[PDB]
């Protein structure tokens, strides 16, 4: 087919969320329940 | 000269209109024989 | 009067022979065996005197035909 | 280049009838680039035209039809190319102008068209600069050597006058009068115009210095004048030509309806031997006998 | 004789420049422009002048722009810009940089804040070279004037109204501050439900309470001043004619043939 | 000897190449002869294979053994090389062959040689060749680096081709203007062309979607997010899937940056896609920090891939980025909540205060990107009482959409039905 | 030449629209 | 709606049956 030679040119389905850096949840967990 | 190329334009013109029209109408044709 | 109505159609295009096989030849080929008559005999009228090779063309077929 | 007008329409803008005739030659000179954004100042130069103008009357109305022109209303675009009046300059090669011309000769035709059924008194006024235009392109077309179309030309535009004038100043007057019959008979439908047009070839041919009496005969009987063609066919038998009053006679009964060969022998009736074979070709008696013996 | 008209160009150019460097300053740029005319405004792809005296054209060009906004006026200042836009914009290799033009585009960028073009103001900012967007300060201010308004801190612009790169920009500031206080009202409009007279003072900055009033005056949804203003409260039926249509359309694009 | 060899399994496919230019030169004479203007459109459609495999020595044999009909403009084609359409195709080869190997200079003298033909020549089967032409000529002046002439010729050729009710010559001349205008950054005579211009309904695909492409650019820049955003989606639904690998980087580079400012968040899977991993990855890092909400890494990345910006061009826009990166907080803020009050929006997006918390979601309400409402008699964002949409004419609206759109699908395909005979 | 062709193909053209009609009608007959 | 979709595909295949065989009658002739 027609092509645009005129403009210069994991194996998983990541997710957006996944990227987001934060304590892992166990570490939350026991944040949250000394405080709690 | 001029007027021959006022002419040629309707030429141009009328033949393309003729040339699709005999097309839809070919394909009319068809669809009625059908 | 759908027969007489063909014929009259050839009728009024005899004046440019070659101009009426391309109207009857649709008709030619139809379902109503009056119409296919007068489509015979608008071609004939249309044509006539003038030995053109597609109205004879259409003309077989419909000289072989069921009815009469 | 200039990459912007937007400077040349402020120009325009002003009120200063003097900046205002640079601001639109400037505009004319750049419309090939820059119609897009002068769009929607047209009506700036709309206004501008309607006024005194002082050469503006003359100028922005040739930028207003490149403009609409460039846009695609040709309707607008005509009635402003008209208002420009010498400013068109008809002869010289531009597309522009290529256009302009044929929308005119469009309007013009349809108008013409459009009219001559309509009464004698009730017919829409033609625009005087618009004929002007018209016939500076019938002009042309006759002085470039052009004879033929210029018949065609006239019969789009329903007007026998230069039909006549074009027909008659050429070369191959035969040829051109044959090829107008073969127009006339063929492809032109509107039986008032054909008997027009008729009227005026036979005109022609009697009027050339040796009549094609038979291509007279046969408009005649399309005309179905029966006393004009007894009138032809008693001049032909008093002067001294007899094979063509014959062949004429011959041509009358082979086309000519019975009713018109009747009332042609009676305006005969109203040497004498030759006015009564005639008469008697015209009925025909030794035309089916000649049939008959072949 | 060219020589002479040019010579001639530059004396009363200079007599300007020495006049002021205001009705006889618009007859005399009057004069100027119609000298100009006889000579030409834009070489135009054909004449290729390379004009010091085309350099000059654009300089009476800047000080015109500059007495129209001393006079305050909008429309010449516009044209002016134009004129002086297509001058800078168009023949940059041909003419010399002119140091004494960022200050004017940046007084355009201003002036369409306050008119309320933001469209055109991005073109404008498009067109203009990317490095000094952010080196200059004439062209930046502008930017950071519009760049706080679309953010929506308008007590931040208010209080960065009194940093001005040079006093060209002048009642710009002034015709923002009204604009700034339209977009407010918008607010007010299609938000802000059932809003108090103190708090649409407070939020909207008219100008003394006593002259609060203002806006109410003149846009007026009905305030009906019923104590709080109830904002005058600004903010089931089947379209069958338009659904038949509809539907009729849909019956008759399905039997038509084809 | 396997340079022998090699040069004769080369003359062997020059053999072959040279077949298949007859092939397309007798279908170029079947369409001339016959009704149906087109099948040069079939010609084509191998135009780009058949130039990436063309030869030196196969346009010089080309050039040598045809031309032999009339006329000796062979002179302008052997000395470099060392019919109504015909003439055009072939010469239509040489000077993409002539481009291929980079001489502009007699690139450009040949292509005007070819544009004063095709002018010459007003015949309507030839609108599709002239258009091929028009585009290559556009892009040898880009190689030449001028685009200026281009600019005022290309216009009137589109006057010409308007002017004349044509289809593939209108979007090719006004898709090679836009990008003039767009190269030159005229992007406001760019806007008023595309305002009072009307694009051919039907046009091949490759110029709709750069038509696209480039509108979407001009809403873009002109703060029409919301049309600039659906219309270069479009342009990228549009554009070929094996192919066009850097107008699909470019689509997606533009839709991500427009996508950012409506305030939304583009799929990972742009991203993830492996022929746009790389070029994107940059535009990843701002997406990453948009959504973060962290001015420091925004700056950060802005001043380590300013270079990518210029490269594309999306600095207004990207200065917009922070205006709808605020935006785009205050959107989720109100998506993720119903009732939320001014103080825990101040609280959540940092704001200095909530009374600047109060002018950015009105600003929100500006953007439409909130559709909620807002009490400061007590203080809080109210939002719109969502109402279960199937009791309401918007699923009519919707279906009826839709339904016009099918049955117009099968008006185009039973009249697109054809008959040779 | 010109003018001849213009209007036969004028001719051409409207005859073709009436047979384009007459085939319209005639296949509404048909279906029915 | 769904009776609108299924009529356009089934168009839509019609056509594509119809360029092929235009297609094949053509090349057929020619050769």
């Amino acid at each position: 087919d027609d092509e645009f030679e005129e403009f210069p040119a994991h194996v998983w389905e990541d997710n957006w969320d996944d990227d987001n850096v934060e304590d892992d949840f166990s570490n939350q967990l026991r944040a949250e329940l000394e405080k709690h | 000269s001029g007027l021959r190329q006022y002419y040629l334009s309707k030429i141009e013109e009328l033949q393309l209109i003729v040339n699709d029209k005999s097309q839809n109408l070919r394909r009319l044709q068809a669809q009625r024989n059908e | 009067v759908r027969r007489a109505a063909v014929e009259s159609l050839g009728f009024i295009l005899f004046r440019t022979p070659e101009q009426c096989p391309s109207v009857v030849s649709l008709l030619s080929e139809s379902y109503n065996p009056h119409v296919r008559y007068g489509a015979a005999m608008a071609l004939g009228i249309c044509c006539a005197g003038t030995g053109n090779k597609e109205a004879i063309n259409l003309l077989e077929p419909m000289t072989n035909d069921p009815v009469n | 280049m200039i990459t912007s007008a937007a400077g040349i329409i402020s120009l325009l803008d002003e009120d200063e009838p003097q900046l205002k005739e640079f601001a639109l030659h400037k505009l004319n000179a750049v419309v090939n680039d820059f119609w897009a954004e002068i769009s929607e100042s047209v009506d700036k130069i709309e206004v501008l035209y309607e006024d005194e103008g002082f050469r503006s009357r003359q100028f922005a109305a040739l930028v207003a039809s490149k403009v609409f022109y460039h846009l695609g209303a040709f309707e607008e675009s005509l009635n402003y190319a008209l208002g420009a009046g010498d400013l068109f300059n008809v002869n010289d090669n531009s597309e522009y102008v290529e256009t302009i011309i044929a929308k005119c000769i469009d309007h013009y035709t349809k108008q013409c068209v459009e009219n001559a059924d309509l009464p004698e008194g009730e017919k829409k006024p033609i625009d005087q600069r618009l004929e002007g235009i018209v016939n500076k392109m019938f002009q042309r077309c006759l002085d470039d050597h052009k004879y033929k179309q210029a018949i065609g030309i006239a019969l789009e535009t329903r007007r026998l006058d230069v039909f006549e004038k074009t027909i008659l100043e050429s070369n191959d007057v035969p040829g051109m009068l044959a090829y107008s019959l073969k127009l006339c008979m063929s492809l032109m439908q509107n039986k008032q115009f054909r008997n027009k047009v008729l009227r005026v070839l036979v005109k022609i041919y009697m009027n050339l210095e040796k009549p094609d009496f038979i291509n007279v005969c046969q408009c005649l009987i399309f005309l179905d004048d029966p006393q004009a063609v007894s009138d032809i066919l008693e001049k032909l038998v008093k002067e001294d030509n007899l094979l063509m009053a014959y062949q004429i006679c011959f041509d009358l009964y082979e086309s000519a309806s019975q009713q018109f060969l009747s009332s042609v022998i009676q305006n005969l009736r109203t040497p004498k031997d030759q006015t009564l074979k005639m008469i008697k070709i015209l009925s025909g008696e030794m035309a089916i006998e000649l049939h008959l013996q072949f | 004789t060219s020589g002479a008209v040019l010579q001639a160009a530059t004396g009363m150019y200079e007599q300007l420049k020495g006049e002021w460097n205001l009705s006889k300053c618009g007859e005399e740029l009057g004069r100027l422009k119609l000298v100009l005319l006889e000579l030409n405004f834009l070489p135009t792809t054909g004449t290729k002048l390379t004009k010091q005296q085309l350099i000059l054209a654009r300089d009476i060009l800047e000080i015109g722009a500059q007495w129209s906004i001393l006079r305050k006026d909008i429309p010449s200042f516009e044209r002016y810009m134009a004129q002086l836009k297509c001058y800078y914009f168009d023949y940059k290799e041909q003419l010399p940089e002119s140091a004494y033009m960022h200050q004017l585009l940046g007084l355009n960028l201003l002036f369409l804040l306050s008119q309320n073009r933001v469209a055109e103001f991005h073109t404008e900012l498009e067109r203009l070279p990317a490095k000094d967007i952010q080196t200059n300060v004439y062209i930046k201010h502008p930017v950071s004037l519009e760049q706080y308004l679309m953010e929506g801190s308008y007590n931040k612009v208010f209080l960065a109204k009194g940093n001005i790169p040079a006093e060209s920009y002048t009642f710009f500031i002034d015709i923002l501050l009204d604009t700034i206080r339209d977009e407010i009202a918008g607010c007010i409009e299609k938000a802000y439900e059932k809003i108090l007279f103190t708090e649409a003072t407070r939020i909207l900055f008219f100008n003394t309470p006593k002259k609060m009033t203002d806006y109410a005056k003149k846009r007026g949804w009905v305030l009906g001043p019923n104590n709080y203003y109830s904002f005058a409260s600004q903010q089931t039926t089947i379209p069958s004619t338009e659904l038949a249509k509809q539907v009729i359309e849909y019956a008759r694009q399905l039997e038509m043939i084809v | 000897t396997a340079a022998a060899a090699a040069e004769h399994s080369q003359r062997e496919l020059d053999t072959v190449t040279l077949e298949d230019i007859k092939e397309h030169v007798k279908q170029l004479e079947k369409a001339v002869s016959g009704k149906e203007p087109r099948f040069v459109l079939r010609a084509l459609r191998m135009l780009p294979s058949t130039s990436r495999r063309l030869n030196h020595y196969v346009l010089y044999k080309a050039v040598q053994g045809f031309f032999t009909s009339n006329n000796a403009t062979r002179d302008f084609l052997l000395p470099f090389l060392e019919l109504p359409e015909v003439e055009a195709y072939l010469q239509l080869l040489v000077v993409i062959f002539m481009m291929n190997s980079k001489r502009y200079k007699e690139a450009q003298k040949i292509s005007d040689d070819l544009m004063q033909k095709i002018s010459t020549q007003n015949r309507r089967a030839l609108d599709l060749v002239a258009a091929k032409c028009y585009y290559y000529h556009a892009r040898v002046y880009e190689f030449l680096d001028k685009l200026d002439v281009v600019r005022s010729f290309l216009h009137a050729r589109l006057r010409t081709a308007t002017l004349r009710h044509d289809a593939d010559g209108q979007a090719t001349l006004l898709n090679l203007l836009l990008r003039n205008y767009l190269h030159y950054s005229l992007y406001d005579q760019a806007e008023k062309l595309v305002s009072k211009s009307v694009f051919p309904e039907q046009a091949n695909n490759n110029e709709w979607a750069r038509y696209l492409y480039y509108t979407g650019r001009i809403k873009a820049i002109q703060l029409e997010y919301s049309e600039a955003r659906r219309t270069m989606t479009n342009a990228l639904r549009k554009a070929p899937q094996h192919t066009a690998v850097g107008f699909k980087q470019t689509v997606h580079k533009l839709l991500i940056v427009v996508e950012l400012l409506l305030g939304e968040i583009p799929d990972r899977l742009q991203f993830r896609q492996p022929s746009l991993k790389r070029s994107l990855m940059p535009y990843f890092l701002l997406t990453q920090a948009v959504r973060t909400g962290n001015l420091a890494k925004f700056n950060q990345v802005l001043d380590q891939f300013g270079e990518k910006f210029q490269a594309d061009g999306t600095y207004t826009l990207i200065i917009r980025l922070r205006h709808n990166v605020i935006k785009t907080g205050v959107r989720m803020i109100s998506l993720s909540y119903s009732r939320i009050s001014l103080a825990d929006i101040a609280q959540k997006l940092q704001l200095d205060s909530p009374e600047d918390a109060e002018f950015i979601v009105a600003k929100a309400i500006r953007d439409g990107v909130i559709e909620a409402s807002i009490n400061h008699e007590k203080g809080y964002v109210q939002s719109k009482e969502m109402i279960d949409i199937y009791s309401t004419r918007e699923p009519q609206l919707a279906f009826h959409q839709r339904i016009s759109f099918c049955l117009d699908i099968h008006n185009m395909s039973v009249k697109a039905m054809r008959f040779p005979p | 030449d010109l003018y001849s062709r213009y209007k036969k193909l004028q001719q051409e053209l409207e005859f073709l629209e009436v047979q384009e009609e007459y085939i319209k009608d005639e296949q509404k007959n048909l279906k029915k | 709606y769904l009776a609108s979709l299924i009529r356009s595909v089934v168009a839509l295949h019609n056509l594509i049956n119809n360029k092929i065989a235009n297609r094949d009658a053509e090349k057929k002739e020619g050769q």
